[PDB]
């Protein structure tokens, strides 16, 4: 529900002022997958990483 | 994913009514009616509920199990 | 004539087609010059009233005269934000193997109210994650989903295929801690709705975690907002310039709310009247009408106010108002306390 | 700690005054500027807010003539409590006849 | 199940059909939509009159 | 030490040593998740 108005100055150049109760109900919460990989290769001689 | 249990806007409890209005689809009860006869008066809920997408059975269709 | 232009700026807000006007509060001693607008508690106290229209569960109205804008406001605010409730704080978890994250599962939770009474709590100090018996709740949730060892040959519906599948919050249950149990009657402290859908599950999934709860304010988070929508508005008063008959009365009935403006048949022509004007929303369809715009003056009186407010189900609206009017007179004998100490 | 008083400068005049108000919003500003723009003996009253970051509030009082600033302010802190202690018995008085004619 | 209470009805409810075939909400839709129509009011009507 | 892992189809625990090929009974599928761990871990509603 967005209200097209100037409120406390904070929104001068394109931005925008958020709620905070809105915020904490769970609006605009993302989540951030990452990846870390290994490796365990075995050289030419008879070792393994361990 | 999920219903979620409070409305960004005011907070209304909305998670419970869930399951209520999948019944009143269910049912011939259309969208409008069926938001008018689950108490919500304020469209920020309406909205909530028409809006929300079932995706929570999409993933559990790939869950381990 | 002046005198009335006066009175209705100080009295009445009118809303014009294109903006609102006399919206400022100027009922002060110094703006005017023939009132006499001092502070008078006997003046105060024998206009200020209060009239409950509407009272039922976990839903309020009530129509305040006497009382102004800031002081409305600052009831609305303090009911918002400064009343302290309970609400799940920590969560431990062990071996939850649901679709759904944890933290979003701990917001979830979280976001769940609590019907336990936060005036026998009390504030938990900087720290002690530990919790004491005077400022903690414990809430249990153990749920284990699996196959339905009786249900048909499809099954299709997962309610026949699976059990327990979806985790209500009716399924928390309330360790009493030290002499809670005695305190407490069983049966008080229990989820508000009992039938908020926390999260679905699969056979194979198990969801197992505590829930300590803490009082809390709704200013430092809205899990605590005990109040779901709390707010006021001015009371309208529509008032007709000159009487208006026939098929424009029934145009005024269009445009405005169907139950604020009656036609009644006085000398066997329709005619216009105000009902009730508390049913008006003002939606300002009458200012569409090119020929009835000149005929009504829409107002809001400045010193009556209808409060609507409905709660979550933590407590009634009517004792979050006697918290709310009490946790600002609290303010006030803090803040006067600091002052004399000062002094 | 929680309010602090400060003169207008070195000199110590009492005719101007700002209290810095700690752990507060609008809503106290709000009523007791309200309360106290009422008072006779007040030429000016502003309340304002520091930075939305940090919950603290100024305000500022100067008065007509030799008034400290101080008991305005002590007034307007009575004031509000006895408005508040009014409105309270009101509407459990209000809540009480209205249960009591719907029982 | 659902071609027989056409038959015996031409006005056929979706949650008494899903009730008694145990099936989901998707699957009766799709079986409802194949060979119907909703009708505000009245349930799911036979697309094609009476010939 | 017994670790126990889970496969990626069959979702049954499986025990098996360091430096094994990976590998699961009763399929053939060589996607091996490891289980949630016992330690208690404390979240945060905000
Ligand atoms: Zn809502
Ligand atoms: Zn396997």
């Amino acid at each position: 529900t967005v209200a097209v108005m100037s409120y406390s100055g904070y929104d001068i150049e394109d931005a925008l002022v958020l709620n905070k109760a809105s915020l904490d109900r769970g609006f605009g919460r993302c989540l951030v997958y990452k990846n870390a990989k290994c490796t365990l290769k075995r050289y030419t001689n008879q070792t393994f990483d361990k | 994913m999920i219903i979620p249990v409070r409305c960004f806007t005011c907070g209304k409890i909305v998670g419970n009514k869930w399951e209520a209005y999948l019944g009143l689809l269910q049912a011939e009860y259309t969208e409008g009616d069926a938001l008018d006869a689950l108490g919500l008066k304020r469209y920020c809920c309406r909205r909530m509920l028409l809006a929300h997408v079932d995706l929570i059975e999409k993933l559990l269709n790939y869950a381990p199990l | 004539a002046a005198s009335q232009a006066v009175e209705e700026m100080r009295s009445r807000v009118v809303l014009g087609e294109f903006g609102v006007r006399n919206v400022h509060t100027t009922d002060f001693p110094g703006n005017y010059s023939g009132y006499d607008d001092a502070w008078d508690q006997d003046r105060f106290e024998k206009n200020f009233r209060v009239d409950v229209v509407h009272m039922d569960e976990n839903s309020l109205e009530f129509d305040m005269v006497g009382i102004d804008a800031a002081i409305a406001n600052a009831f609305r605010r303090i009911l918002l934000a400064e009343v302290p409730t309970m609400a799940v704080e920590k969560v431990l978890v062990y071996n939850n193997t649901s679709i759904v994250q944890d933290e979003i599962l701990a917001h979830r939770l979280g976001l769940i109210p609590i019907h336990a009474d936060p005036r026998l709590f009390e504030y938990r100090n900087q720290g002690d994650e530990e919790g004491t018996e005077i400022d903690t709740l414990q809430f249990r949730l153990q749920v284990r989903c699996t196959r339905n060892p009786h249900a048909a040959k499809d099954s299709s519906d997962p309610n026949e295929l699976y059990v327990n599948h979806k985790v209500y919050t009716r399924h928390m249950t309330w360790i009493p801690l030290g002499n809670q149990a005695d305190l407490f009657p069983e049966g008080t402290i229990r989820p508000v709705h009992d039938d908020i859908l926390i999260a679905q599950l699969r056979p194979g999934q198990e969801i197992d975690l505590l829930m300590h709860c803490v009082k809390g304010i709704g200013k430092d988070h809205a899990k605590f907002s005990p109040v779901a929508t709390a707010s006021y508005r001015l009371l309208p008063d529509i008032t007709l310039l000159e009487p208006v008959e026939g098929e424009a009365a029934e145009e005024l009935s269009r445009c405005f709310s169907p139950g604020v403006i009656e036609v009644q048949e006085v000398q066997g022509k329709k005619v216009a009247r105000v009902a009730n004007p508390r049913l008006d929303t003002f939606s300002r369809e009458i200012f569409r009408n090119e020929k009835l715009k000149k005929v009504v003056r829409l107002a809001r009186v400045r010193d009556h106010y209808i409060f609507s407010v409905e709660s979550t189900g933590v407590l009634p609206p009517d004792v979050l108002v006697s918290e709310a009017i009490k946790v600002l007179m609290g303010k006030c004998r803090r803040f006067l306390d600091e002052l004399d100490a000062v002094q | 700690k929680t309010a602090l008083e400060m003169v207008q400068a070195a000199g110590t005049d009492r005719h101007c005054v700002t209290f810095v108000l700690h752990e507060e919003d609008h809503t106290l500003g709000n009523s007791l500027r309200y309360m106290i723009m009422k008072n006779p003996e007040v030429e000016f009253c502003g309340y304002t807010t520091t930075h939305p970051s940090e919950s603290k509030i100024n305000l500022r009082i100067q008065t007509r003539g030799t008034l400290p600033a101080v008991e305005p302010f002590q007034r307007g802190l009575n004031e509000l409590m006895n408005v508040c202690q009014h409105v309270l018995d009101k509407f459990e008085a209000s809540i009480k006849d209205y249960k009591d004619q719907k029982a | 199940f659902v071609m027989w209470k056409f038959t015996q009805s031409r006005w056929v409810v979706r949650k008494e059909v899903a009730t008694v075939t145990k099936l989901c909400a998707e699957d009766v839709k799709d079986f409802l939509e194949h060979m119907a129509v909703v009708r505000i009011n009245k349930g799911w009507e036979f697309i094609l009159p009476y010939d | 030490q017994p670790m126990i892992y889970i496969c990626g189809e069959c979702h049954t625990e499986n025990e098996i040593k360091s430096r094994d090929p990976i590998r699961c009974r009763e399929c053939g599928y060589r996607i091996m998740y490891k289980k949630r761990t016992k330690r208690l871990v404390v979240f945060d509603a905000r």
